[PDB]
């Protein structure tokens, strides 16, 4: 929908990979790359969809 | 033996923050002859007039040059603090400089236009340890360490961009974003100019 939205899914799907695969570690990297970028381009609805989806998995 | 300015001519001149160089030693320019292909919009220098600049003997003469939109005029200048000079082209402070904007004619036929003009805005490293962020700021002469992260042209207004690092380079993030402008009727350009007079041989002279 825009391009912080896009890069942070493309991020979380990484991230999601990183997990399910036990690479808790790079879970965590890619988490703070998504936070990051949705506090930089101050879209809090997408910070709230990166804490559901930490939820989630 | 001339000053061969002829790369210029040919080919879609690179954006900002990939500008290409060229280095002139031991060689007479006639800058007339190249501006006059021209329509030049801006010619302002530092440290020189952009009269000695065309008249004088140097050292070395180093011309750099990119796709730029004349709108953003106040952002190449060696006075300004946004994002060109901070992330994308930082000209020398201690050697005579001069910034050249001008327009590309539609009967200079081999210089072609890119699809867009685009800029880097942002280019820093992430520390995971404090969950710090520092601007990787370039330096003179230098491109900026996101040029690997950043295309050739951006695609659109506002994109992100990433590299991981290793351990061995301190961990965390290398991130980076773009901006565009939209393409204008005739392909603008930006051209910078450093001169240097040396202790040794002033072998960069105008063309008599
Ligand atoms: C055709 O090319 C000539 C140069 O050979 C262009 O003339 C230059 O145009 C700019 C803008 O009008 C002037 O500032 C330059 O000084 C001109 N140069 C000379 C030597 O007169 C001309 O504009 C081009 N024509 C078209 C239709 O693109
Ligand atoms: C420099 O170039 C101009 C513009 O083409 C030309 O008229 C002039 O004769 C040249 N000067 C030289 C070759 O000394």
């Amino acid at each position: 929908g825009s391009p912080v939205k896009r890069f942070v899914r493309e991020v979380l799907e990484e991230a999601e990979e990183a997990y399910e695969k036990g690479d808790r570690r790079q879970f965590e990297e890619l988490l703070w790359l998504a936070e990051w970028a949705a506090r930089d381009a101050n879209d809090e609805e997408l910070e709230e969809e990166i804490r559901e989806f930490e939820k989630e998995v | 033996t001339e000053c061969d300015f002829s790369p210029l001519l040919s080919g879609t001149p690179p954006q900002v923050y990939n500008f290409k160089r060229l280095v002139f030693t031991n060689c007479n320019y006639n800058l007339t002859k190249l501006l006059s292909l021209f329509s030049v919009n801006d010619f302002t220098c530092s440290q020189i007039s952009p009269a000695a600049i065309a008249s004088n003997c140097y050292s070395s003469l180093i011309l750099d040059y990119f796709s730029y939109p004349l709108s953003m005029k106040s952002d190449l200048s060696v006075s300004s603090a946004g994002p060109i000079s901070q992330f994308n082209y930082k000209q020398s402070f201690s050697n005579p400089t001069c910034l050249i904007l001008a327009t590309v004619p539609h009967n200079l036929t081999t210089i072609t236009k890119p699809l867009k003009y685009s800029y880097i805005n942002k280019c820093s490293r992430l520390l995971s340890d404090d969950r710090t962020e520092v601007p990787q700021l370039v330096n003179a002469n230098q491109y900026s360490p996101c040029v690997s992260i950043v295309p050739s042209t951006v695609w659109e207004d506002g994109d992100y961009y990433r590299k991981q690092l290793s351990p061995l380079e301190g961990g965390g993030w290398l991130v980076a974003s773009g901006s565009t402008v939209a393409m204008t009727e005739q392909l603008q350009m930006g051209f910078g100019i450093t001169v240097q007079y040396g202790t040794d041989t002033n072998s960069v002279c105008p063309k008599l």
